[PDB]
This record gives C-alpha cells, structure tokens and sequence, in this order.
C-alpha cells in the first residue's frame, strides 16, 4: 500500500557469545539514499586521453587514457568498514578480538518515494515538489555476477558512514578494452617519446547491459526489494601483527658473559669468535657463524621493484606489493611504497564542514615488519672476503645504469620458495572489506585491496536507476535529447553483515597496545559545535603474535 | 619547578619562512596550553599565538594567516612556522604557559601567567 | 585592541607608589588585569595574577586592585630594584586574543 | 489505506474496584502532537559560558556553564501529574486513598499525518500547505535505557495538561562532560576570582546517537505505533501525612492538677518539680526531665546546611534536602530552602489566555512537618548549668567566622543512624510522577523530584524526528546546510498509566482536612469567557496519620 | 536534561558558545529554592547527590587514640594535578617483594 | 565470575595500554630485576542517570 511502511531502521551492532570464546558480530547498516533520474538513458563508450599531460616529458606516471561504458545506473556499494562499525564497535574489535571471519551478508531497498520537479518560473524565482505515486525505481541484483565487478572503495565511492547523513549511489561505469602505447621519457628526451592510442580489439568487445543480463524490479513507493542471506566462503582474517623477521626466528645465542648492573650501555657479550662458533649457516664455503649469516627456517617478507611500473596492451601501470617499507614508525616519510594512501572526501570521514576539493588523505603504516629497508642491504661476492672490499660488494648507493637516484634494489626482487607474508590489515574507515578472487586458472596468494578474498561467489552489486517517466512529446524516432519529468528517489538501504570473531587471551606477562581514547584525540569523535563531524583511521593489528 | 626553553630565532631575509622551537618540562605539558609573545626592541608586548592541547590554534591579526603554532606532546615541545616574514616581525620572542589547565576548542589560550622563557631574537631584513 | 597605560611614573625610595590601566567590559571589566615586571634585558616575570594573589616569592610590596574598565598596581617599601618597565596584561572576550598594556617605566628616586 | 484512522481518542479515567478496599485507578491520556522537523539533521556539542553574568563578584551562584549535546530527534514526556489527571480526579484521589501504587504503563503513536509547506513567493507573501503521504516520521523508543534519562517535568516541558489543547515536543538534548572552575566572592572582593572552563575530561567522555542504539520506526501516514505494557517496581507512596515531631512521641506526664474552668488562660499544671521528676533522659549529667530533655525512640527530620553550594569538576551546585521550613505554612515568604518551587509556563497551567514571558510560579509547602526552624535551636556546654551563661551557649544569633549574616545552623547537620523522614509528596499538576534509580553502587533513600522510584530500571524514553524530505538538489560532498522541503507531522499520542490505591477509613472523632471547591477558589476551576484555563497547584498529603 | 539553547553558534571557534536565551528570572523549572525567581544551573533541581563532603583531616579520639575519620571518595579534578591528591585517594607504601 | 563489556557510545572509551613511556615496566632489567606499576580498573565511563 501507498500509506504502509515497508521496512524497520537500524544500525545497531550487536555482539552474540557463543561457546569455546566465539563471538558473532551483527552489524545493520540504515540509510536514506538519494537518486536523481540519468543524465542520459543511453549507454555510453567514452574515452579519456590526457595527451597534453603526458606529453610533457618525464610524466608518463600521470597517464589517464582508458575507455569506458558509461551506464544510466547507479551502483548501490557498502564494501567499506565505516558503513558498519563506528569507532567504539571498531575499538571493541581491535581491542578484544584476535580473528575475524566473514558469514553472512544481506540487504533490502525500502521505503521508497519518488518525486517530480516544477518551476514556477516567476520573476522571483520559485520552484515545487511533487510526489509520483506511479512512478518506479527500477532496482536489479546481480546474483551471479554477471556485470562486471567494481568496488568503489578504492574511489571513495562508497555509502556514507554516518547513519543521521544521507548519501548519494556511485553512478555505474565500467571498463572497457582499449589499446595504448606509451614510451617513457625523461626530462631532456628529445622530441616527443612515443605516445599513440590504438581502440579495441574486435576479440575482447565486451558489451555488458543490465536490462539484458539481470532480472529488474520495478518498484513504486509501496514496494520493498530484499536480497536474501549471501554467505562467505572465505579464510578468515587475523587481528594480530607479526613483529618478527628472519633475525628473531629460533634460538638466541647463549651468551657466556651477561651483564653485571642496568644501563643502555651495559651489554652482553656472546663471548665466542666467530670462526670458532657452532651452529649451521647456509655458506658452505665460510666459518663465520653469525646472527646474519645464521640459517634460519624460512623468509620473512620480500624485496620488490619500488616506484616500478609495467606496461601491457593497455598502458603503464605500477607494480603491486604485499607489505610497504621498514621502519616507518620512527619516521612516516619513509613509508613510501606498500603501505597504502587513502585520499577521501567528506561522506566518508573528512571533516563535513570543510571547504574546497581537497580531500582529506592518508598513509596506512601497518603494525607488521614484514617489509623491508633497502637501504640497509648489499650484495657481495661468493667468495665472502671481509671487511669487504668496493670492487666485492654492491652497495646501495651504488649507481645503477648510470643514474644516481636509482640502485639495485629498484629492481631487487627475492621472492621466491621461501618467502612466508601476510594478509593485508582491514583499514577502518575506508578500507574495502571483500573482494571477488580473478577467474584466472591460477590465483594470486593475496588481494592488496581487501582483507577477505570471495573463493567462489561474492554479493550481486546492487544497481538501481529511475524508470524514464516520459512526457507527452515522445518520439521514439528522435535524435534530440529525450524529454522527461524531472524525477529524484529517495529510499532507505538497510543492510546486515555478520562477523564470526575470536576473543584474545593473554599470552604474556605485559600487557599489548590497545586503541584508546586520549586528549589528543579526544575531539576527533565528537561532533563539532556547528555539527560537523569527523571520522579519523584507526589501525587493526595492535595485538603481537608469535611468528615462530 | 617549571622550566622552558626556546631556539630558532635568526637573522633571515624578509618573505621565505622561519621556524622557532621552544621545550618544556617540570610539568604536564598535555594539559596545559602554550602560548607565544613578542617584543620589539624598546617597545610593548604582543600576543603571538597559542596551542590548546587538542591541536586547536589561535593567532593574533597580525599573523593569523601568516604564521602555524603546533605542538608535540610527546616531546614536550611546541613549533612556530613564519612564513612569509617581514621586516616588522622583527623581535624577540618569548614562550608561555597559562596558569590553569585547559583543552579543547573552547579554551581560553592564555588568561594570566607562564614562566617565560629566556626567549629567541629574530630580525628580517636583506 | 590595546589597554591604555600611563608612560612612566616616579616614586622616592621607602615611599609608596601606584600604577594604573585602563581597558572595557570585555577585557578588565571581565577578567582582571595580570602585571609583569621586566628587568633591562631579560624576560618578564609576573608581579600579581588577576586571582588577586602573587607567585611564591614575590615580595609583599605589591598588590593590585581592579574597578570597573580600569585597574592598578600599587609597590609598598619602594626599593632601588623596583626600577623597572611594567604592563598591564588581560584578555578579550570578544577577540579571544591576549591583550597586553602599553607599558610603564617606574624611576625610584 | 491511507483514510483508515488508526486508533482511538481516549482521556477517561475509570475507578474500578477489588477486594479488601482497593481500587485500580486507570488514567488514559490523549493529545495532539505538532513535530516540525529538526533545526538541523547534525548532532550539535555546544558549550554555554555566561561569564558576563557570574564575573560579576558574589552572583557565583547564576552559573549556566555546561557542555550539552543538541540532537535533531524531539523527546515526548509524560511523566506529570498533569498529563493525566484533571482537578477532579485528584480531588477524589487525595480526599478517598490512603496510600498509591504504580502498576503499568502504555504509550502509542497513531493517526500520523505529514504535510509539506510552499511559499507562493507573490509580492503579498502566501502559503499553502500539502500534504506528503508518502513521507515518514521516525520513532524510537528506547527500551534498553541506553540513552541517557533526560525528565521533561524537570525543566517543565512535558506533554501539555489540558486534553482539547495540542501540544510539541520538548527538543533532545544531553549533558556532555565539562570541567569547570569557579571561586565564589562577595560583593567588595578584590580583583576578579578564577572562573574557568578547562574543558572535557576523555576519559568521561560519551557520546551518544539515536541511530546507533535503538530501532528506528518509520511510520507512514497509515502506521500506528505501539511500545507494550511495562511494569512498575515502584515503592508505595502514602498520600497522608504526619504532623508529630520529637516533641510528640511517647506518653506525656501525668498532669497532676488539671484545669477547674475553661478558659484560654486556664493551663494544666504537672506538679512535680522537673529535678525531683521520674522518667528517662539521654543527659545523663542532670536530673531535669523535661519535654525538651525526656529521652524519645528516635529522631525525625534533620537538619542541613541551607543554601549550601558544593563544587564538583562539574562546578557548584546547591545541596538538596529532602524537606524545609516546619509551621511555614502560613506565608510563602518563609518557605525558605527544602520547600519545592515550581515555574511553568502556559501548557502546563499558567493562565493560558495571558501574554508576556513571565512565568507563573508557587512554592509547594507540604502539611508534614518533618523539617527544622533554626532559628529555635542552640547549641550549649555539656557541663549544663541553668540558666546558661553568654559563653556557654552558640545561639542562631552568634556569627560563625566573623560573618554577621550566617551562624551554626548553616553549617550544621544532625543527619544520623536515629532519623526518620518521609517521601517527597506529590505535586499536582507539575510534579513528576516516576524516577530512575541512579547507577551508583549505593543509592539514595529517597529523589526529590518524583515520588515514585525504579528499584531496577524502568520505561524508556520516546523520542520522534522528521524523516528528511530531501530536494532534488542534494549533494552529500557538500559543506552547506543540507536542503530540506520544509515539512511537519501532527499526530496523536495516546497513553495509559494504571494506579492501584487503597481507600481511607476513619481512625477519629474529628472530621480530617479535605481539599474542596470554595468560593475563593471557584474560577480556577473554570474556562474564562475567551476559554483560557488555569491550573492551579492541588496538595497531596491532605490528610493525617499517626507515626508512633 | 540541559535547558534548550534559544540561540546556538553559527561558526566553529573557540569564542562561539551558544546560549540559554532566557533571562535567569523569567526561565521555566523547578528548584528546591523556594524564596527567589532565579534558575540556574546551579539552582535547578536534582533528583539526588552525587557524592558527600566530610569534614577532611578530622582526626577522632575514642578509648584508642585518635584515628583519621576515613572517607569514601577524594578530590574532584585531582586526575590532572598530583599536588591535589588530597584526602580519600589512598596511598600505597611497598617493597620489593610487591612491586 | 566477570561480564563482557558492550559498546553503547559512538566514541572509544580509554583503555590500558603499552606505549613508549610505560614500556620498561613490564619487562625485566639486563640485571634481572622486575617491577610491578600500579594499573587503573574503572576506565570505562557509564552512565549514572
């Protein structure tokens, strides 16, 4: 019925014990979304070519150029953290919880009203609101992932994340196959470095349309849509940092003379030398026995080509890693690469009553050592005469290829049978909580973007779109503009997604580092006096855990 | 008993930027704000700007929009960046803590008193 | 804004002797006036706080006094040392900012 | 649909009766109820501060300077005598019942109807009203009583008193922690006192949101909303008082020789002289025995510092005491501190036909006189000689650390393990009726606010929005005030609050007090030839009862 | 509940408080001071103390010898100063066998 | 016999927590020795009224 509710708000984020120290997490998610009618009711192949930037020689980093379907829908996308905890739920589970699994996801489109524009067009200007009792939104899932998938946390596209804000859907545009070309150059390359746009292969033309892929409901203002319980099938995730690397894996060396008062400077001494040690290295051609040249079981972390980027049939792109630089906590601006940069707008933690375009931004520095410091590396002879000698070690501030800024560990690469890493951390607010796996016949061991891989499925992306309501001068033979009603939507989302999570026990004498509220902090959650709220990041793995 | 200490001031050309540092200790430097004032060769006073401890600034005309105060709780130890100098900056400058503790956008950043410290000279001119 | 102050002032030794600032509603009228002393050189140090009290070790000699939009300083047992400059120092209400006087010079005669 | 109402008009109150001489006293209330939406859809944190008004030395005890969250959800508070019965009903409740308890109680929300507001925008300004029926208006009942308890009756707010009268209302809001600091000075004070506000403490921080914490309803024009019968705890509350005081408990002496004639100078006499008397005294360096000295089972009352002012972090604030000046009864002058005063406006009693912003104001002096009159009390040596010297002996009028304007009994509690004392009475019509117990681990025996308590917890509040009624021009990214058709709700709250009371019997010869109609007092009772009504304040305890 | 603020701030900023509205004499509420028009916040009624001052350093003499009167809570505020500790905040002396 | 707390409030409430200042005092000396710092118990705020 017209004048009947069809669906209940909630948030509320309830913890449920259950046995053996299990907790299950629910977390309902409400909001008011706002949906004006397309720009156009026509798909769209569209591309952009930012020739002029990148003709400036040395930019070739700033290459934009792709092709894309523009689409008349809208996409409805509550893959991020802050859509369902705020920070207390979020400090309960860092603080508390040691994994996380996720169950169960569903959600429902309710409530919905649509509404027509007038203008009065009155020499002081004035302008009504009616509603359309006959009017639809037109709602499809994609439960078999037909469309393809785009998750927009990585466009801070996402719903908003404060449940008294409404948000505004992603508007749905996807990939589409184009050829590029593009020669980098330096600052001095003479002439203009070859840059040319190809088109499309006639092989990889793919086409996808809702209205001929997906089923469509048509709902008016008394209708409700409801998705039904998806379930996750995917490993679960840890909540716990590994703070050890190849020097802290098996048993210390005894040390015969330990120290006699306290002090910084008041050492132990092994008290062995070192040629005369025992225990096994892999230097089969050495007697130096040493906390570097130790063998240990395996390897923790990999170098990787930093600032890399790689170029296929679609133009250059950077070279991905698992874990950022080492020792960033002592100083941020040496995070750089791998530890991920979040730049985001006010839906989704700026402060809201900010002005201009920029957004608020940030860099992730993880709590786990898994990365790397080249600087402190170097390459040496197999011979291993020491101290070593210019012509017998590799030194990262060797220059490569003639050039001062680059050195070897720019194209270092030692992953291999060996190496042993983890997981990508959840990054509340902003970061993506699941991702569908690549349907290539072998699999990468990780996704950067989003803690939970889907193994075989993941949730339809929920498209939505208001029907053309048409004037009376249609013809459907025209290729001018097509005339409708002015038409917006208004329709609360409530969604659920069930956690299954683990509590922590304590392992230790002393006690692990904790999210905590402090007068630094403090204001940062709390509305501002004119109202104005914030919603900062907050890290995810505080808890050590026992690598070995 | 209280004590502060401050350096950074120098001779710099007018425009560009300058940066004072002043560090405190002997007492909770989280809640307390801190403040700086300065002084022309022979003439009065002048309240520079003050850091309540939430991050929260406050700035006097004739700098507000000029110069950034911050703090560094860890250290104890607050900074004032001068961009864009002129020659009537041309002072000393001396840093204060007020009295009664205080925090938050609402907190007055100094009402009465600090034991000022010895304080830093800074000239512009070229 | 700015509070007004007398220019200089002179008081013979062991003799008494006052000081004055004048200000509105939203500076001393609101929060009393704080005075400073300031040696030749060297940075100030507070005389009496707008509590009415005086820092631990601040000599008995000085006390202070506030009425309406204006207030004063007085120095009982005037001595040679007391020679020094001396500001009014309030806060504006309205502008959030510390307001400090124009200064005064105190001659001990 | 949409033309079926949904419930039903009701402000009847039944008497039924049961066995052994109780009655079930059923009060049903109805109003209409005017929701325009919300300021702001933001939570607010704002601090109010009036240092132009307590800088001023000696006005110390005029501070207002709190941290109070402002939300956009309206509170409906029914918890007043006034919302429930008329004169009429209270007439036969306090002249027929002995003691009152509280059984249940029912609210609900039905016949909800939203309107939308245009402005013709014609150099003659005009507006026209519409309807939106397809707009929702937001509900929350908190349940769990996890939103802090905010009492209408308090700052009287509370739903209006007379049934044919529509009603708002009162806007959300709740304390935030603050620090605050603030020394008191008298007129002629030197300099100007500390009065600070050092800001909020983190630790104490909490942050509440409607959304977050309890289920949201949308009701549409055609919903109806329910919350279920709850049940009471509460204490039984006495409507009878007592008049005796230490004076008045045990066996008065034998009065040897009686009068032989009446006569208002014709006195009776004991006849013993007070050394050489039998009987029983806690002073036990002396022999008098005396109405003043004659040992009693207990004590009842007790006195309190007045107009004692107690600092917290939160700032001063003023010592309550459970009851006040005793034999004041005959000037309101006199009432001094304890006895209640109560200013409330035109919804809630005030001549509703009167203009201006001045309050209508009284000051409750209850029948008991279980207080104290200090200026009949003295403090003297133990040694005890009679009569006593100037210097044995601290009389009212002896000042009390040079102040000639305050002695002992300011300072000077005589609360003990021997004293006994009543509940607050009712207060009709402003009095609050219910209370929550507080969360402390030891609680109060009695709150001065409410005559009625909950042991364990008790209803939940109700708290009711506008749904927003968003433009067309919406734009999440925004920093400006969010754009709203400007819409409003009227609808009819209906509640039910059942009483269980016992019936009064008549323990003397005499005829006891009785509140009744005269002709001093006939008009208030009565609308005014331009219909304004006025409730004038009724007491509760009329009649008396015997303590010991 | 707080009293509503008829005028509230427009801008973020350490002077923009808002303010009550109403003058003190003229405000609507209930208080247990029955001989003035004045309500505020300090004025207005509570349904109970929080807390209890007691006469702090009391020392009492009983067939034993004088004993300090023991209080349950200390100061108010005290979290951000160690000189305040005051009266009711207990103090622990101990050894190596216990810290 | 202990309950689990429930988050009831938009913000994070302060809890104990290591941190480079309180860091030495859970962990012994190069000489051996140990201490034990005195530790709150109330630092979640609840609600009186």
């Amino acid at each position: 019925g017209v004048g009947i509710s069809t669906g209940t708000f909630n948030n509320q984020t309830e913890f449920k014990f259950l046995e053996n120290g299990w907790v299950y997490i629910t977390a309902n998610s409400s909001r008011l979304v706002h949906l004006n009618m397309p720009e156009s009711e026509n798909y769209r192949r569209v591309v952009v070519n930012n020739l002029d930037k990148t003709a400036v020689n040395g930019n070739m980093a700033l290459d934009d150029t792709h092709a894309e379907i523009v689409t008349p829908w809208s996409l409805v996308d509550a893959n991020a953290w802050g859509v369902w905890f705020n920070p207390g739920d979020w400090q309960l589970i860092v603080n508390t919880m040691s994994e996380l699994h996720l169950v169960s996801f569903e959600q429902e489109i309710f409530n919905v009203v649509l509404k027509t524009v007038s203008e009065s067009a009155t020499q002081p200007p004035t302008k009504v609101y009616n509603n359309d009792l006959t009017a639809s939104l037109m709602v499809a899932l994609d439960s078999n992932n037909t469309m393809p998938f785009t998750p927009a946390a990585m466009r801070s596209e996402t719903l908003g994340f404060y449940p008294w804000k409404p948000t505004i859907p992603t508007p749905w545009r996807y990939y589409f196959q184009w050829d590029r070309t593009l020669i980098p150059s330096h600052t001095g390359t003479s002439g203009t470095p070859t840059n040319i746009y190809h088109g499309t292969d006639p092989d990889d033309v793919q086409f996808y349309t809702i209205e001929n892929s997906v089923p469509v409901h048509l709902l008016r203002t008394g209708d409700e849509f409801a998705t039904g319980t998806f379930f996750f099938d995917c490993k679960p995730c840890r909540l716990t940092h590994t703070w050890q690397t190849n020097r802290a894996l098996g048993l210390p060396p005894f040390l015969n003379s330990l120290p006699q008062s306290e002090g910084g400077t008041n050492f132990g001494y092994i008290g062995v030398q070192q040629d005369k040690r025992r225990g096994v290295t892999q230097m089969g051609n050495t007697n130096y026995i040493t906390e570097a040249t130790i063998m240990r079981p395996a390897e923790v972390g990999y170098s990787a080509p930093y600032y890399s980027f790689e170029a296929s049939t679609q133009g250059p792109f950077k070279t991905p890693i698992a874990a950022g630089r080492g020792g960033a906590q002592t100083d941020e601006n040496q995070a750089a690469d791998g530890d991920p940069r979040y730049a985001f707008g006010r839906q989704h933690g700026q402060k809201t009553t900010t002005t201009g375009e920029t957004p608020e931004r940030f860099t992730y520095i993880a709590h786990q050592d898994t990365g790397r410091y080249p600087e402190g590396d170097w390459i040496q002879n197999i011979n291993f005469n020491l101290p070593v000698t210019d012509d017998n070690v590799l030194l990262p501030t060797d220059p490569i290829g003639g050039k001062t800024g680059i050195n070897y560990t720019n194209i270092f690469n030692t992953y291999g049978p060996l190496t042993a890493l983890n997981n990508v951390p959840p990054v509340y607010p902003n970061g993506q909580i699941w991702d569908k796996e690549f349907d290539t016949d072998l699999k990468p061991r990780l996704h950067v973007n989003a803690p939970f891989v889907c193994q075989n499925n993941c949730p339809g992306q929920l498209f939505v779109k208001v029907a053309p309501n048409l004037t009376n001068q249609y013809d459907p033979d025209a290729s001018a503009n097509m005339s409708r009603i002015v038409t917006y939507s208004d329709f609360w989302w409530k969604g659920k997604l069930v956690f299954k999570a683990k509590l922590r026990a304590s392992h230790t004498w002393n006690p692990i580092q904790q999210m905590s509220i402090n007068v630094d902090n403090q204001f940062n959650y709390v509305p501002s006096n004119i109202g104005g709220m914030k919603i900062v990041y907050e890290k995810s793995q505080l808890a050590p855990r026992k690598l070995y | 008993e209280v004590q502060l200490v401050e350096s950074g001031g120098d001779l710099v050309k007018p425009a560009g930027s300058l940066r004072l540092s002043c560090v405190a200790s002997g007492f909770t430097f989280s809640s307390y704000g801190m403040n700086w004032v300065r002084q022309a060769p022979g003439k009065g006073l002048q309240w520079v700007a003050g850091v309540n401890s939430g991050g929260f600034t406050g700035y006097a005309d004739a700098v507000k929009g000029r110069f950034t105060i911050s703090r560094d709780n860890a250290k104890n130890t607050v900074y004032l960046q001068m961009n864009s100098l002129t020659a009537e900056d041309t002072a000393v400058y001396y840093c204060a803590k007020d009295r009664y503790y205080c925090t938050g956008d609402y907190c007055f950043n100094l009402i009465a008193f600090g034991y000022w410290g010895q304080g830093t000279l800074v000239t512009v001119s070229s | 804004s700015v509070l007004t102050q007398p220019t200089s002032v002179s008081g013979s030794l062991g003799q008494r002797v006052t000081i004055s600032c004048s200000g509105s509603t939203n500076n001393i009228g609101i929060v009393g006036a704080s005075w400073y002393q300031q040696l030749p050189g060297k940075a100030p140090k507070l005389l009496v706080y707008s509590d009415g009290n005086r820092p631990s070790g601040v000599p008995d000699r000085f006390s202070g006094s506030n009425s309406g939009n204006s207030a004063t300083l007085t120095i009982t047992g005037l001595q040679a040392e007391d020679e020094a400059d001396y500001y009014c120092q309030s806060f504006d209400t309205t502008l959030g900012a510390a307001v400090f006087g124009g200064g005064t010079h105190l001659t001990v005669l």
